[PDB]
RNA sequence: CAUUUUUGGUAAGCAGAACUGGCGAUGAGGGAUGCUCCUAACGCUUGGAUAAGGUGCCUAAAUAUUCGCUCAUGAGAUCCCA
RNA sequence: AAUUUAAUUUCAAUAAAGCAAUCCCCUGAAAUUGUUUUCACUUUCUCCCCGCACUAAUGUGGGGAAAACUGGCUUUAUUUCU
C-alpha cells in the first residue's frame, strides 16, 4: 500500500487540451480526439497556461500504479496524433497470385481482390477518421494513417485479420498483408 | 412504514438490497411503487451476471414447462422476483406483502408529479468499491431478449424535458415568494418578528 | 524570484478536492459518544487512525480516533506538528477559529438546530404565531400585486 | 472514554521461582514480561514459558510477583518493531513487523488482528519474541517508511458513516460520496 | 384544524416470535419516529391504546378498544415490546397503534 | 450409534472388539432438512435473565463497530455432514 | 445518572521564574551483572545556497545553517482558566 503516487506529462507547443472530470479532450492541427476516463480513480490535474499535465493518486496500489503510466502514456499518444497523424505502412506480401487492392470510397473501404486465386472479394471498411492511402513508392505498400493511434491500429490490425488463409501449413504459405513500419505524416 | 406511498427511483440502487429494504416495509405494511428500474444494478461483470441469468433460463422442469418456473425477462418484473423471494409468499400474509408493491419501469403518469425518493443504504456508490465491475439491469434485459430498452429511453428523454421546464418555474415561484417575504418581513411587530428572526424563519 | 500574477492563477487553481487531514485542520466528530462535537486533528498515526483532540472551549480530551468517524471543515489553524493542549488553547483562541466557522453556514445552521431543539413550549407557540402574522402581510401583498 | 474502540490487550510483568528444597537452596529466579488479555491468562502464558524454555511446571514453583505495566506517554507516537514465531499449516517460520502506535498493547493488538488476517493465525499459535521501539531511520518496511515523512498530509477519501439517528431508510436526494 | 393526536402514531409489528415459535403474550410495537435503545427508554413507562372498527354496533357504537403498556425496549434498533389486558389478534399486524402521554 | 482405544478387510451407512456416554424407552431449543451431533433432559402457569446458536431479507437480533485478506468467462460461505 | 476513603509508576493546565541544543522526558546504536562513557535522536509560520516555481501540496527537490517561539526538563506558588 502507498500513500501518494505521481506523473508529470509535457504538452507539445500545438495543442488545445482541455480536460474536465476525467473527460479528456486534445484539439489540435488534425481533429479533435475525445477519450473517457470516468471509469477509473484518478485526480487528474490540468495546467493551460505554463502546459504540462499532472495525474496524481491517492492512497494507491500496484494496480492503480499501473493505471497512472497506462493513462499518461495514451494522453501522450492523444497529442502525438494531433500534432502529427500516425502513419501504419502495410506491405502487401505475395508468393504467386497477386493480390489486387482497390482503394474506394475517399480513401475509406480498401476491396481486396484475387488473395490466393479466390477470385472473390474481401472487403474492408475503416474506422472514422482513418485514410487508407495507397504508397506512390514501392507498389505493394499501402497506407493507414489518422489522428487516433487506436483507429488507425484497430483499421489495420482489420485489414491484416481479413485477409489470412485457412487450412495449409502456415510456414510455408506467407501470402497476406502486413504491419511493416509505425510512423507519423 | 408510516407514510401511504413511497415512490421509489430505482436508478443506482443494487438488485438485492432495494429487495431486501423493499420487503421489509411490504411486510410491516408500507405501500412501495418501485419505478424506474431498469438502473438497477447488479453488482458484478456483466459476462458473469449474463452466463448466471442464462442458467437460469435453462432451468425448466422436464415434464411439462406449462407448470415450469416462469423465468421473465422485463426489469421491473425481474426487481419483483426477487422480492417475491425475500418474503413468505404461499402464506397469506405473505401474499399481502406481495401485493402491496407494485413495480414499473420507466415513470408513467400518475407517478409522474408525484415525489420520487432514494434509499441511501442500497445506492450503488455507496455499496460497491471503484476498481470492481458493475452492471446495468436493463443492459442485460437486452441481452436476454427483452428488447424493450430503446423505448424506455426515449421515454426518460422526453419526461426530462418536462421536468426542466417544471423545475424552471418553479425556481423562479421561490424567488418570488421569497422576494415577497423578505419585504414584507419588516411589516410585522418587533416582538414577534425578534422571535422569527432568533430562530432565522 | 516572486510571483505577481502567476499568484492569481494559483489562487483560482480549482482543486478537485480541499481540506486535507494536515495537521490544525478542524472536525466535526459524526460517530461514537464524543460525536457532535467540534475538535482539531493533531497528529495522524497510521493510515487508518489519527490522534484528536478538542480545545478545551470544544471540551472532547485528546485520544486516538479513526479517520473514518470525522468530517473535515474548511478551517485550519497554523499549529506545530508537536503541539499539546496549553498551546493548543492559547493558540485557538487568539486566532479566533471557532468564531470563523460559526459565522460559517454550516455552523450558523448548527446553533440554529439547537436552540431549536431545546426550545421551550411558549417558544414554540411564538415562532407558530409571528409566521402566522407573517403569512398574511405577505398573502397580503401578493394579492395587492397583480 | 469510547468502549467501541477500547480493547483488552495489556502487559504484565511476572516474577517467579521454583520452590526451595534440600537441592535447591536458592534457586535462579525468572522474569519476563507477557502480552494478555487478563492477569491469569498473562499468567498461563507464562507457566506455559517456564514449561518450554525451564524446568517448572505450576504445581511446583511460586510466583513472586504480578503487576501491570501501562505506557509512560500514551498520547505520543511509537515505532514498534516485534518479532514473532509462529506456526502454520505446514510448520513452524520466524518473521519481524513493524507497526506505528501509541503503546505496546496497541501494537499487539493489530499484529494479531494482522497475524489473523494475512496468515490466518489464531491466537494459540503465536508466540511473542521481544517487541521494542525502533528509530524512524531504521524501518524496514515500505509502509511506515511512507508515513514517516516530514509534511504529512493526504485527502480523505473514505465513505461517510454516521449515527443510529441519521441513518434512516429513505432520503430526499442521493448523498454524495465527493465531499469538500 | 379540529381533535389534534396528542399521541405518537405506530405500527403494531408480530408477536414476541423466535424463530418458529410463537408467544401472544406481547406485541412487538414501532413508533413513528423511535429508533434507537436509548430514544425508545423515554416511552417506557407510557400507556397504549389499540383502537379499531367493527361492522355492527357494540355499546351502540361501532369503535372498540383494547388497552395496553409499554413494557421494556426490544433490540438496539428502538423496537418495544408491548403488553396487553387481552392478546393482540394478529389480524392486526400492520395496523396503527396509539402511545399516549399519561401516565 | 458417537468420541477415544481398536482386530479383520482395498474399502464399506461392512465385519468384530475395548472404555465411557448415548440411543433404545425421550420430548423441548439449536444444527434449514434428520433415531444417535450440540444444548438441555419435560407437573401446570406469570414475570425475569440466558444457553446452544445466531443478528441483510425470508426470520426474532446489528445492513453494528473494528483491522486485515479475498474478483472467481462453473467465487466462497455453519461440528457431526453431506 | 451518580458517590467514600484507600490502592495502582496516571495526568494536565495555571503564571512567575529558570535550565540544555541534535539537545532534552524519553528512545536508539555502540565498549560473569552492576555501573559509567561515546554519538544518535527537536522544531520551524526562521534564514541562506543550488534546482530558481523544479510541488500532489498557498509551495517545493537537494544541500547547508538559525532558534528555543514549539517540545522536554528544574524551581516557586495555584486548581471553578482547565
Amino acid at each position: 500500500k502507498t500513500i501518494v503516487s505521481t506523473q508529470k506529462v509535457l504538452i507539445p507547443e500545438g495543442v488545445k487540451v482541455a480536460i474536465n472530470a476525467r473527460k479528456v479532450t486534445v484539439s489540435g492541427k488534425y481533429g479533435t480526439l475525445r477519450r473517457s476516463f470516468r471509469h477509473l480513480p484518478i485526480d487528474i490535474r490540468l495546467n493551460k497556461l505554463k502546459k504540462y499535465i499532472k495525474v496524481v493518486m491517492w492512497f494507491g496500489v500496484p494496480d492503480s500504479l499501473a493505471c497512472i503510466r497506462t493513462v499518461c502514456t495514451h494522453l501522450k499518444n492523444m497529442f502525438t496524433g494531433v500534432t502529427k497523424k500516425f502513419l501504419y505502412k502495410m506491405r502487401l506480401v505475395h508468393a504467386h497470385f497477386p493480390i489486387n487492392s482497390n482503394i474506394v470510397d475517399n480513401n475509406t473501404r480498401i476491396e481486396i481482390r484475387n488473395y490466393l486465386g479466390e477470385k472473390s472479394v474481401r472487403f474492408v471498411k475503416a474506422l472514422p477518421g482513418v485514410v487508407i492511402e495507397k504508397s506512390p513508392n514501392v507498389k505493394d505498400e499501402i497506407y493507414v494513417s489518422g489522428a487516433d493511434i487506436e483507429n488507425v491500429s484497430l483499421t489495420a490490425a482489420l485489414i491484416h485479420q481479413s485477409v489470412l488463409c485457412r487450412n495449409k501449413d502456415i510456414r510455408k504459405f506467407l501470402d497476406g498483408i502486413y504491419v511493416s513500419e509505425v510512423t507519423t505524416v | 412504514m408510516y407514510k401511504k406511498e413511497y415512490v421509489i427511483d430505482c436508478k443506482g440502487h443494487l438488485l438485492g438490497r432495494l429487495a431486501s429494504l423493499i420487503a421489509k416495509e411490504l411486510l410491516n405494511g408500507q405501500r412501495i411503487v418501485a419505478v424506474r428500474c431498469e438502473d438497477i444494478n447488479i453488482s458484478g461483470s456483466l459476462y458473469r451476471n449474463k452466463l448466471k441469468y442464462q442458467e437460469f433460463l435453462r432451468l425448466r422442469t422436464n415434464t411439462n414447462p406449462k407448470k415450469g418456473p416462469l423465468h421473465l425477462r422485463e426489469p421491473s418484473k425481474i426487481l419483483w422476483r426477487c422480492v417475491r423471494g425475500m418474503l413468505p409468499h404461499k402464506t397469506y400474509k405473505g401474499q399481502l406483502a406481495l401485493k402491496k408493491l407494485k413495480v414499473c419501469v420507466g415513470m408513467p403518469a400518475p407517478y409522474d408529479k408525484k415525489k420520487k425518493y432514494v434509499l441511501p443504504s442500497a445506492l450503488r456508490a455507496f455499496r460497491l468499491k471503484k476498481h470492481r465491475r458493475y452492471c446495468r439491469l436493463g443492459t442485460l434485459s437486452s441481452r436476454v431478449g427483452w428488447n424493450y430498452d430503446t423505448l424506455v429511453k426515449k421515454n426518460e428523454v422526453l419526461r426530462k424535458q418536462v421536468s426542466k421546464a417544471y423545475y424552471k418555474k418553479k425556481v423562479n415561484n421561490l424567488n418570488e415568494k421569497k422576494e415577497i417575504k423578505t419585504e414584507a418581513l419588516n411589516l410585522i411587530n418587533p416582538e414577534q418578528r425578534q422571535v422569527l428572526e432568533n430562530f432565522g424563519y | 524570484v516572486e510571483l505577481t500574477e502567476e499568484e492569481l492563477y494559483i489562487s483560482k487553481k480549482n482543486l478537485l478536492f480541499k481540506r486535507f487531514v494536515e495537521p490544525g485542520r478542524l472536525c466535526l466528530i459524526e460517530y461514537g459518544p464524543y460525536a457532535g462535537k467540534l475538535c482539531f486533528i493533531v497528529d495522524i498515526v497510521t493510515i487508518t487512525r489519527v490522534i484528536v483532540d478538542g480545545a478545551f472551549i470544544t471540551g472532547v480530551p485528546r485520544m486516538v480516533i479513526p479517520l473514518k468517524r470525522l468530517k473535515l471543515l474548511k478551517e485550519r489553524i497554523k499549529i506545530n506538528k508537536n503541539c499539546k493542549s496549553g498551546f493548543l488553547r492559547k493558540t485557538v483562541n487568539s486566532t479566533k477559529v471557532l468564531e470563523e466557522f460559526n459565522n460559517s453556514k454550516l455552523g450558523k445552521k448548527m446553533i440554529i438546530k439547537k436552540k431549536r431543539d431545546e426550545a421551550t413550549d411558549f417558544e414554540r407557540f411564538q415562532v407558530y404565531f409571528a409566521k402566522r402574522e407573517l403569512k398574511k402581510k405577505m398573502t397580503t401583498i401578493k394579492n395587492k400585486k397583480n | 472514554i469510547d468502549n467501541s474502540l477500547n480493547t483488552n490487550i495489556h502487559q504484565y510483568h511476572i516474577v517467579g521461582r521454583a520452590i526451595p528444597t534440600a537441592k535447591d537452596k536458592n534457586p535462579n529466579v525468572y522474569r519476563m514480561c507477557i502480552f494478555a488479555k487478563n492477569d491469569t491468562n498473562a499468567k498461563s502464558r507464562f507457566w506455559y514459558f517456564m514449561k518450554k524454555i525451564n524446568k517448572l511446571k505450576k504445581s511446583n514453583g511460586e510466583l513472586l510477583a504480578c503487576e501491570q505495566i501501562k505506557e509512560r506517554f500514551p498520547l505520543r507516537v511509537k515505532n514498534y518493531g516485534v518479532l514473532l514465531r509462529y506456526d502454520s499449516r505446514t510448520g513452524t517460520h520466524n518473521m519481524y513487523k513493524e507497526f506505528r502506535d501509541t503503546t505496546k498493547e496497541g501494537a499487539i493488538a493489530q499484529l494479531y488482528s494482522e497475524m489473523a488476517g494475512r496468515h490466518r493465525a489464531r491466537a494459540s499459535s503465536i508466540n511473542i519474541i521481544r517487541i521494542s521501539e525502533i528509530s524512524s531511520s531504521l524501518v524496514r518496511r515500505p509502509h511506515i517508511k511512507q508515513l514517516l515523512k516530514r509534511r504529512l498530509r493526504f485527502p480523505a477519501l473514505h465513505l461517510p458513516t454516521l449515527q443510529k439517528e441519521y441513518r434512516k431508510k429513505f432520503a430526499s436526494k442521493r448523498p454524495s460520496t465527493y465531499r469538500m | 384544524l379540529q381533535a389534534v393526536r396528542l399521541y405518537e402514531k405506530g405500527v403494531i409489528l408480530g408477536y414476541k416470535r423466535s424463530q418458529r415459535n410463537q408467544d401472544p403474550n406481547f406485541t412487538l410495537i414501532s413508533i413513528k419516529n423511535v429508533n434507537t435503545k436509548k430514544h425508545a427508554q423515554f416511552y417506557v413507562g407510557k400507556r397504549v391504546a389499540y383502537v379499531y372498527r367493527t361492522t355492527k354496533h357494540h355499546d351502540g357504537v361501532k369503535i372498540k378498544c383494547i388497552w395496553g403498556k409499554v413494557c421494556r425496549t426490544h433490540g438496539n434498533s428502538g423496537v418495544i415490546r408491548a403488553k396487553f389486558k387481552t392478546h393482540i389478534p394478529p389480524k392486526a399486524f400492520g395496523d396503527r397503534v396509539r402511545i399516549l402521554m399519561y401516565p
